[PDB]
């Protein structure tokens, strides 16, 4: 229902961690350090050049300049309007990328502690909250003195990944490789918002392709809707799903919500079959699923997306990489690039997706292996 | 059964180049398959094998134990902690030493192999108390006191008669046919069946080779004053066992293995290095010769050397080989049981090699 976006100025404060890691405000507070202007999303460095602290990383022999910066902490810091909450409603606090290890503080009270920087991070801040100014603060730590905390392995010394690599969840690239530096970086990547659900929401829609007949155009899709929903607006609450493509409406049905979680069955005729680049058309129907009362017609959350009717089989001979896709029941050829970080830098990944994506485009590329 | 030996037991390992095979902390029996119990076994394999795991004798981990703790908590920790040594997941009745069981066992490498031997004397008196010294309650013969069967050993005060401690009167009376009254005549006819049987299987083994592979006797020493099946007690007394057994681990060693149409004589060689000498077999009680020439014995494999003829009645033959102008000593016991004990005691005194 609403959406604030906290992206935009922060307040960035940086000292070399300590031996014990500042985890409160007060600590961070206290502690001696440069005070510079931030922007979320974005990376430490990113905010450390734009303040002529830090010289340019991507010339010269600089890269290694940043090498001090790994055993920093990173307070990022701010102050946002607190929007109105009705009976039932929930205040999520979203973070798109936590890198890495942070502690979250809303009013001076912790709402939550991050340790990955490869998913997202909700925390519901509706307790908390208050009226006027509300503080939120964001203490990271060092990612490489992390590793310090676990015993590893015997086989998990020695690889090509680094050793500060195994007991975190982050990109192995960002420590160094063949074809990207070691930039490790920090700070809030992606973007942070705060987002609004009602009592009765769709807390996830996953779409399944069953069967697919491309010849006579018509597929068999599944739709495992699990839903949030008091008990008092069972029996009071409909689900809407429509199947539409370029405006028109192929198909709409509409079931009564006798249970949060259910299975839709849906079998769709006049509809096209999604193939790879080459062997057909990449055909997208707009799916669309709303939870409505029954009495007043009011719309309490809605999730749309593009789905693709189709089916992967991946054929493996082992003995007797010999395997072979099949999609849609016909053997495909791959042929196509394999996808590296787009930026050392990843809180710019998003301004080169444009720009990357049509690289395989005018290259035909059918397929692409994200690596690991 | 035993806790984990510190750092300097693999430290003389290391030093004098023996090999250990250590065994995680777990006894007889099926033990828990859930989840907090394999945390507290996991601490403990992880933290054992970090700290052993650079000595060069270690070489086999092995659970004494579908077992979660066996197949699974271990070998997770040694697949991620010591991927250099292997783990492996994994008596009878006690009878006659050439009894099929034995003779006809196909283990290559058995781990776990004894025999029972009465102490010497000068522990018996240490551990009982003087009117229990002699282990005949009563005066009869079998009948063990209760202070023997104390140290047996019974975990519990449960008074009984028999049990471990007629493995002792058993075998006497099966390879000498009656069990001595006399305790000095006891003990020499105790240790004498488990010298015979312990050297009995170390030749039986190191004579097949190349099937089999290792055998790991039971045992070397006690660890309480306590009337065992080992070579050697708490307190320093080894037992007869120990000597026969010296000579059978010798990294040449010639000895003889029974036959069917008569015996064989055999050589074994546990280096990488060849070696030549002469063997000379004689009788004890007659004095005669039954064979002596020269043998060949190649690196690490055992070799053949001449087929001995059948000997009439009992007896013992006499071993003696020379190697390097040393010469080393063994024996051959032939015959059936039962023997008589002052025989057999004359037939040692003759060949020389072992006191009385």
């Amino acid at each position: 229902v609403s959406e604030q976006s906290l992206n935009g100025r922060w307040t960035l404060k940086f000292f070399p961690q300590p031996a014990v890691p500042v985890m409160t405000i007060e600590g961070a507070e206290a502690a001696n350090g440069i005070v510079v202007d931030a922007v979320v999303p974005g990376n430490v460095e990113i905010d450390m050049e734009a303040a002529g602290l830090v010289e340019d990383p991507m010339v010269g022999n600089n890269i290694y300049k940043l090498r001090p910066y790994e055993g920093y902490q990173w307070y990022y810091s701010r102050t946002f309007a607190a929007p109105v909450v009705t009976e039932g409603q929930r205040l999520v606090l979203h973070f798109g990328g936590i890198d890495t290890f942070a502690e979250v503080y809303v009013n001076g009270i912790k709402v939550g502690s991050a340790d990955n920087m490869l998913i997202e991070h909700d925390y519901d801040i509706t307790s908390v909250v208050k009226e006027g100014e509300n503080r939120l603060d964001v203490i990271i730590r060092s990612s490489v003195m992390e590793a310090q905390n676990h015993f590893l392995g015997t086989l998990s010394i020695g690889n090509f990944s680094n050793e500060e690599s195994a007991p975190v969840r982050r990109a192995p690239s960002t420590y160094g490789w063949d074809i990207m530096p070691r930039l490790v970086s920090a700070g809030l990547w992606r973007d942070v918002t705060l987002r609004v659900e009602n009592p009765v929401t769709i807390v996830d829609a996953n779409w399944v392709t069953l069967s697919v007949n491309p010849k006579a155009r018509e597929a068999s899709e599944s739709l495992y809707l699990q839903t949030r929903l008091p008990f008092e607006m069972h029996d009071k609450v409909k689900a809407v799903i429509t199947i539409s493509r370029d405006g028109r409406q192929i198909l709409r049905k509409e079931a009564l919500m006798r249970k949060f979680a259910n299975l839709f069955t849906l079998n769709l005729s006049g509809v096209d079959a999604w193939w790879p680049r080459g062997y057909g058309e990449p055909a997208l129907y707009t799916a669309e699923v709303s939870l409505v009362d029954v009495t007043s017609g009011k719309i309490y959350d809605t999730k749309t997306s593009k789905i693709g009717f189709r089916t992967v089989k991946l054929e493996l001979d082992e003995v007797n990489g010999q395997f072979q896709f099949i999609i849609n029941g016909e053997p495909v050829f791959a042929k196509g690039t394999n996808w590296v970080p787009l930026d050392a830098l990843h809180s710019r990944d998003a301004s080169h997706v444009e720009e990357a994506v049509q690289l395989m485009v005018e290259m035909n590329c059918n397929i692409v292996r994200c690596w690991g | 059964g035993n806790v984990y030996e510190d750092t300097h037991f693999f430290e003389l390992c290391d030093k004098y180049g023996i090999m250990v095979w250590q065994d995680f902390a777990m006894g007889c029996g099926n033990y828990s398959q859930r989840d907090n119990f394999a945390a507290a076994l996991e601490k403990e394999a992880i933290s054992v094998v970090v700290k052993l795991r650079n000595h060069p004798s270690l070489i086999l981990w092995s659970g004494n134990n579908n077992d979660r703790v066996s197949r699974q908590v271990l070998s997770r920790v040694i697949y991620e902690f010591d991927p250099t040594r292997p783990y492996l997941p994994s008596w009878g009745p006690r009878g006659y030493y050439k009894d099929p069981f034995y003779t006809e066992n196909p283990s290559q490498f058995v781990s776990e192999i004894g025999y029972h031997g009465c102490p010497n004397r000068e522990t018996l008196e240490r551990m009982f108390s003087p009117d229990s010294v002699n282990p005949w309650q009563n005066g009869v013969v079998g009948m063990w006191n209760d202070e023997w069967q104390t140290k047996a050993n019974r975990i519990y005060d449960d008074k009984f008669q028999g049990g471990r401690n007629d493995l002792m009167t058993n075998q006497v009376r099966i390879i000498f046919g009656e069990v001595p009254a006399d305790l000095d005549d006891f003990i020499f006819a105790s240790q004498s069946v488990q010298a015979e049987a312990m050297k009995f299987f170390v030749e039986l083994w190191r004579g097949r080779r190349p099937y089999r592979t290792g055998i790991i006797w039971w045992n070397i020493r006690d660890g309480w004053p306590l009337l065992s099946d080992a070579i050697s007690d708490y307190w320093g007394g080894k037992k007869q066992a120990f000597y026969y057994m010296q000579n059978v681990h010798h990294d040449v060693c010639c000895l003889i293995n029974p036959a069917a149409n008569g015996y064989m004589l055999k050589v074994d060689n546990n280096t990488l290095k060849d070696f030549e000498g002469v063997v000379e077999v004689k009788d004890v009680a007659s004095g005669k010769q039954v064979f002596k020439g020269k043998f060949v014995s190649k690196a690490n494999q055992m070799s053949e050397i001449a087929t001995l003829p059948m000997q009439k009645g009992q007896g013992m033959l006499v071993i003696s080989y020379r190697i390097e102008g040393n010469e080393y000593f063994n024996h051959y016991l032939y015959g059936e049981p039962p023997y008589k004990l002052d025989q057999y005691r004359k037939w040692v005194k003759k060949c020389g090699i072992y006191e009385l």
